């Protein structure tokens, strides 16, 4: 056994969370009372990577739930599949975070940090041999934000040998709580660059764009993006909860994904994403999907960058030998787009159980320097505001310094820098 | 009679292992639960097979091979699956975590750990022995535990047992069915340390085991199965001298001997035909010139080259089924006059020739049709210098840019190793030039 | 869509190759080391080919054979049609060579200065050339002191073949000339002989009492463009196309081209390319060869054809170069990759 | 064409066809690769504890 621990942060970490294991509960036959009633046994052959086992063959997820308000989490207790959580495993204070970076990371998330680590390492203990961990935050608010990255930093200094990976929202103005969220998001870059070894960069905009103009969704709710994030999250684990040789645990996936140690956000792709929705999708038609912009949940274009690897994954009955012809004919019908100086970089994966309501699809997992696009986004909003000073009086009053945001400024300006000379 | 122990390292060494020891059973008569009729001496002897095969008071036949992987899911398989009994838990040793496609992984940090208890378990074996000859030992270059520890392995073997002899079963990395980028890094680095550590080594390209599985086997998508059931038949063929009655290569030492001039230039080419499929109506059976002929065919080398354009060393031939000298010479003298065999002036231009009457085993249900002959040709051309070439530029791309180092030092190797490592390859690439140009 | 690369950028047919598969706007070009191509136009000297055929899903194609060097080496092509059975050393349209090494340094020279003191003792003419593959230096001389100490001056393997001594001569002018013939071998080992061929003739009267000036004995375009003063004076740049050669040769000869000369010419090719067949043939390889050859033959006054030279990267002539290069991308590459006549080759048919 | 070394048994035979004529670190020292290892990844290690404790 190979245990990942999951922790979620925050209101968008959270929601997320709750819909990652709504759907991958469905998919390893688990009802929302962690009764197992599969029809394979294909369902439980992983099924320890995300589940405990207790008493009269219960399986509880190995999730940890974290937020400076209630609110969220109480709403997830009274979800669909809220009765699956260990009831231990709910961690919150009552103060919030305000949306502010500051107040999760050094003042109400720094009195609540140590609670949670003591429940991480509780579920650390009963693991065989524990993986590593993966957290879902959003980068704008305060919690996930600033308290998730105060949890990697933490996790870190007492798992120092294990594989930290995260399912980060990235903020977009087109859908914003708060005018703070570039500052926000630029703080936590700079901690995610540091000490985690993989990042889904799970961009809002993207989302929207893809809500609206390719799903249709005239105003698309945090429901609907959401959706895109629980299928997203199922296709890139998929490798980690189903047998198979091709990054089967998260340290072989950094081995094979991440040529140096700070390039490693990844754009996720997803295939179909229909609105008509009853028709079989071929596998030439999940190809060119999946490598499609349009299908990117970073929104960046890969014709922007090139891809320095790329992992794909495809779930259902399908040819074998048809996925490989396909595969086989983007690569060598776009090569200008993948590095030349990594051979054989694009990396293929089958799985036979499909996700609920398709016959097949496809996952893509991308490490392109057109993610540079996405920090430079960041970047110049956080610029826009930061040379007037405007609003910083909400981080100063929770002990920060200009000096910070000057540093993490420079720290993301570098990072962008790193990837445009690897696109050169 | 002198016994050989196997060693199966990583992944791609056990399950090769796997295929291996199942058709060495139904070679010798053995069955799953290790009882074998026709041995009349019970619980001992010193016949042939006997080099593979201890026995136990109750008339077991054991295999003499130690299983070694960093993850378990593999070796469980073994301790699970239909021959389980044949061995013991002592010869299967099985770690909680890989080396996740890392050398360094591999060969320093979690070798370090297990080293220890490998050569324990393989004493063991050893003590079972009255003249040991030395060890067969099956690993991928491309994973972090086949290309890591294996390097390792072969270091202290040379330390404990210097007088023994060491073979190698190498699978060479291919794209088709490979799940890491960074295996030419672990190729490399483990060439380099393994080198004067091994005294002959076959390497097989499962670009060559995939296409033969497509085109002569008809799968339009072959499994690690598929492959290992032909990789099986190929090793058979190459050990089955040391395991039945005869007088060519009948210990490891004659490897090195018929094969191997020149230490470092220890990398035999093999060729084998015919491959049949098994859901053919059925095949017109190969003659001895045909299959004969067939040994000089790109298509059905373990390594995919030209040797037309190399030169010749040393060259075996080891025939199963009908097959009688006459025949042998009367294909070779044919293939003199319509090949381009060009041996290095300093090497008698001769041909050993083995021939065993038991013709191939096929697997029941395999993908392989029984056919009345076959043969394997084992020739050291400078053509699989090749192989080399390929494996060496595509780490040149990649170190370039040091993609990928960081996780190599990171568990504690310098990255001169890097350099180290390659400047090597670089020695051997113009070694096979010196010899066949 | 197919893709290409280009590793020899000094070749001129293929830069016109390179340019017409652009146009067909189905073939892309990559970067020199972009391993996922298609087609190879490769370099010259130590083209990879251990690296080709190895890209999972990709036909690989390169504008080369490995091997055929054998043919293409000045000394080289002596050995191979000493040794092979196929051509023997009583080849009848190869004049008589020897390979020597220089001293400085198997080696032939006692066998050549044997067959030289039987012609001196003869009264035979007994006039000889020395040239090598490292040259732009010939020398042409009837004294074997002089052609042997020649050699032993440089560093490089020569070979001393005899000088035909009897060419013919083209009228008016009494000048001297060699015919070049293109060939082309696809992947499956067709020979295809390009229709057109090209005369590189001498615009010096041929003078047999002075092997000094080299002016009237070489043909080569160079040689006639710098040190000849009567260059372009019968044809445009000492270049006649079989259409005037042919005519010229009933005019004044009664025959054909075709019967002459060319019959012998197809003979020596398909000789030649037959006998490397097997050795360079990728028929069951995983990767496929083509190549264009240079064919250079000489004739002498009785209308019988000499091969003097075989070249493996060769230019063509100004005005064929537009037909040509068209015929290497119909026949050799979209033969192989398609696209979305009246054939400008002569197919010459053999046995594999 | 000549053949050698014939031998025959039940099983099988084998001979030679000649068809032309001519013309380590101990285990000490592996300790010590072991260990440097080792320590470099000890002194990684402490050097990210010390960035984590700043
Ligand atoms: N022919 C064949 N090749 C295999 C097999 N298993 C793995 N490989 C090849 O071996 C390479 C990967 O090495 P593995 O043996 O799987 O890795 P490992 O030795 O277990 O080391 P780690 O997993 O990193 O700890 C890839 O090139 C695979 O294609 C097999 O059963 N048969
Ligand atoms: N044996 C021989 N008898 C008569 N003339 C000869 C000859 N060998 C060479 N020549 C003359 O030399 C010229 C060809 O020289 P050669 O081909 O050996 O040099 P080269 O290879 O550098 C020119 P190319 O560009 O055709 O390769 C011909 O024009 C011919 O007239
Ligand atoms: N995709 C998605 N984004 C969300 C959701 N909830 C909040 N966000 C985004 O997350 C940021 C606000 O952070 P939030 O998680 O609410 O703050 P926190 O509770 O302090 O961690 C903004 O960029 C929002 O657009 C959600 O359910 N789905
Ligand atoms: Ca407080
Ligand atoms: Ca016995
Ligand atoms: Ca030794
Ligand atoms: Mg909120
Ligand atoms: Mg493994
Ligand atoms: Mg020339």
């Amino acid at each position: 056994m190979r245990e990942i621990v999951h922790i979620q942060a925050g209101q968008c970490g959270n929601q997320i969370g709750a819909k990652f294991w709504e759907v991958i509960s469905d998919e390893h036959g688990i009802d929302p009372t962690g009764s197992y009633h599969g029809d394979s046994d294909l369902q439980l052959e992983r099924i320890n990577v995300y589940y405990n086992e207790a008493t009269g063959n219960k399986y509880v997820p190995r999730a940890i739930l974290v937020d400076l308000e209630p609110g969220t989490m109480d709403s997830v207790r009274s979800g669909p599949f809220g009765q699956i959580f260990r009831p231990d495993n709910f961690v919150f204070g009552q103060s919030g975070a305000g949306n502010n970076w500051a107040k999760g990371h050094y003042t109400e998330g720094a009195e609540l940090v140590d609670s949670v680590l003591d429940v991480v390492r509780k579920e650390s203990e009963s693991c065989d041999c524990l993986q590593g961990f993966q957290l879902t935050h959003s980068l704008g608010g305060g919690t996930g934000s600033g308290m998730g990255t105060l949890l990697i930093s933490k996790i870190r200094e007492e798992y120092p040998d294990r594989i930290m990976n995260t399912f980060s929202v990235m903020p977009s103005p087109k859908v914003s709580d708060t005018v703070v969220e570039p500052y926000n998001a630029t703080l936590s870059v700079h901690q995610l660059v540091e000490n985690t070894d993989e990042t889904y960069c799970i961009d809002n905009e993207a989302l929207y764009d893809i809500c609206f103009r390719t799903l249709k969704l005239t105003t698309p709710t945090y429901g609907d993006l959401n959706h895109l994030v629980s299928a997203t999250m199922s296709g890139v684990t998929t490798c980690l909860r189903f047998p198979g040789q091709l990054n089967a645990d998260l340290r072989k996936l950094a081995v094979n994904m991440v040529p140096f140690p700070r390039l490693h956000f990844f754009m996720p792709g997803f295939a179909p994403l229909t609105s008509q929705q009853y028709r079989a999708l071929t596998v030439p038609e999940l190809t060119q999907q999946m490598f499609d912009s349009k299908n990117m949940m970073a929104a960046c274009d890969p014709r922007h960058g090139r891809y320095l690897t790329v992992a794909a994954i495809f779930r259902g009955r399908m040819s074998m030998k048809e996925v490989d012809e396909q595969m086989l004919n983007v690569q060598n019908k776009n090569s200008s787009y993948f590095v030349e100086w990594i051979p054989n970089n694009v990396k293929t994966a089958v799985c036979d159980i499909p996700p609920r309501g398709l016959k097949m699809s496809a996952t893509f997992i991308g490490n392109s320097t057109a993610i540079q696009e996405l920090f430079k986004r960041i970047s110049e909003q956080f610029t826009a505001m930061f040379r007037r000073k405007a609003f910083l009086h909400w981080y100063t009053g929770e002990g920060m310094d200009e000096m910070e945001f000057t540093e993490a400024e420079s720290n993301m300006n570098d990072l962008v820098s790193e990837y445009q000379q690897y696109q050169d | 009679m002198r016994e050989c122990i196997s060693i199966h390292v990583g992944q791609a060494g056990v399950q090769i292992g796997n295929a291996c020891w199942e058709l060495y059973c139904l070679e010798h008569g053995i069955q799953p639960d290790g009882q074998m009729p026709s041995d009349k001496t019970i619980g001992g002897g010193d016949d042939s097979f006997n080099t593979f095969f201890s026995e136990t008071g109750a008339g077991k036949h054991v295999p003499r091979a130690v299983f070694v992987d960093l993850e378990p899911t593999v070796i469980d398989e073994v301790r699970t699956g239909t021959y389980r009994q044949l061995f013991h838990p002592e010869q299967l040793i099985t770690g909680k975590e890989d080396a996740a496609n890392n050398y360094a992984r591999g060969h320093y940090t979690i070798g370090k750990e297990i080293i220890d208890l490998v050569l324990d378990r393989i004493r063991k074996l050893a003590d079972q022995c009255t003249g040991l000859q030395g060890f067969l030992v099956f690993h991928s270059f491309g994973g972090g535990t086949g290309s890591g520890f294996t390097s390792l392995l072969m270091e202290r073997l040379s330390v404990d047992y210097g007088k023994k002899s060491k073979l190698e079963f190498s699978i060479y990395p291919a794209p088709q069915v490979s799940t890491a980028v960074v295996e030419p890094y672990n190729s490399i680095l483990t060439t380099h340390t393994t080198l004067e550590h091994s005294d002959c080594a076959f390497m097989v390209d499962n670009e060559a085991i995939y296409d033969i599985c497509r085109r002569n086997l008809d799968i339009e998508r072959p499994t690690y199965t598929n492959l290992n059931r032909l990789i099986s038949q190929i090793v058979s063929s190459i050990t089955a001298s040391l395991r039945f009655d005869g007088a060519l290569n009948v210990d490891l030492t004659e490897f090195q001997t018929n094969l191997v001039p020149y230490p470092r230039i220890h990398f035999p080419l093999a060729t084998y035909a015919p491959v049949i499929s098994a859901e053919k109506a059925y095949h017109e059976q190969l003659s001895v010139a045909e299959i004969t002929n067939a040994c000089f065919e790109p298509a059905n080398q373990m390594v995919k080259c030209d040797p037309r354009h190399g030169k010749y060393m040393a060259c075996c031939l080891l025939y199963r089924g009908d097959v009688v000298p006459k025949d042998v010479n009367a294909a070779i003298a044919t293939i003199k006059t319509k090949r381009s065999i060009q041996f290095v002036d300093w090497c008698p231009t001769g041909f050993k020739v083995g021939i065993n009457y038991q013709p191939p085993t096929v697997v029941p249900g395999g993908d392989l049709a029984k056919v009345q002959r076959a043969v394997c040709m084992l020739s050291n051309t400078t053509a699989i210098a090749e192989a080399w070439a390929r494996l060496d530029h595509k780490f040149d791309l990649m170190y370039a840019k040091r993609a990928f180092v960081h996780w190599y030092v990171g568990e504690g190797m310098e990255e001169g190793e890097f350099s180290e490592a390659r400047e090597d390859m670089a020695a051997l690439e113009k070694d096979y030039e010196e010899v066949g140009v | 869509m197919y893709t290409f690369v280009v590793r020899d950028e000094n070749s001129s047919v293929y830069a016109e190759v390179s340019r017409l598969l652009l146009a067909t706007g189905q073939w892309k070009r990559l970067r020199k080391d972009n391993p996922r191509f298609n087609l190879m136009l490769g370099e010259r000297n130590r083209l990879p080919f251990g690296r080709l055929g190895h890209e999972p899903g990709l036909v690989q194609l390169v504008n080369y054979y490995r091997g055929a060097d054998k043919l293409c080496r000045k000394a080289s092509l002596v050995k191979l049609i000493k040794t092979s059975p196929e051509l023997s050393e009583s080849c009848t349209w190869f004049p008589e060579s020897y390979v020597i090494y220089p001293t400085n340094l198997t080696d032939e020279r006692e066998v050549f200065l044997a067959a030289y003191n039987r012609r001196r003792e003869g009264r035979e003419g007994n006039v000889w050339i020395a040239k090598s593959s490292a040259g732009a230096g010939i020398l042409i001389s009837s004294e074997a002191s002089e052609l042997l100490d020649f050699i032993d001056e440089q560093g490089q393997v020569h070979v001393i073949q005899k000088y035909l001594e009897k060419p013919l001569l083209l009228e008016p002018g009494h000048r001297k000339f060699d015919i070049r013939s293109w060939v082309l071998v696809d992947h499956l080992y067709n020979i295809y002989l390009y229709r057109e061929g090209v005369l590189r003739t001498s615009s010096e009267p041929y003078n047999s009492a002075n092997f000094q000036d080299k002016t009237c004995h070489l043909t080569n375009h160079c040689i006639q463009k710098e040190y000849s003063k009567n260059y372009g004076r019968y044809e445009e740049g000492n270049e006649m196309f079989f259409e005037e050669f042919n005519q010229y040769l009933m005019d004044a000869l009664n025959t054909t081209l075709e019967n002459s000369i060319l019959l012998q010419i197809k003979h020596i090719i398909r000789s030649c390319l037959m006998c490397i067949e097997p050795a360079i043939s990728t028929k069951h390889l995983h990767y496929q060869s083509f190549q264009l050859f240079g064919f250079d033959f000489m004739v002498d006054e009785e209308l019988k054809v000499w091969l003097i030279e075989v070249n493996g990267a060769p230019a063509c002539a100004q005005k064929l170069y537009a037909e040509l290069c068209q015929g290497i991308v119909d026949v050799a590459i979209s033969s192989v990759f398609p696209l979305a006549p009246t054939s400008i080759f002569i197919k010459l048919h053999h046995h594999h | 064409m000549e053949v050698i070394e014939l031998n025959k048994c039940t099983s099988g035979q084998s001979f030679e066809v000649i068809l032309k004529p001519p013309s380590d670190p101990s285990l000490e020292e592996i300790q010590k690769k072991l260990e440097a290892a080792e320590e470099r990844r000890k002194y990684q290690e402490a050097e990210l504890l010390k960035h984590l404790a700043e």
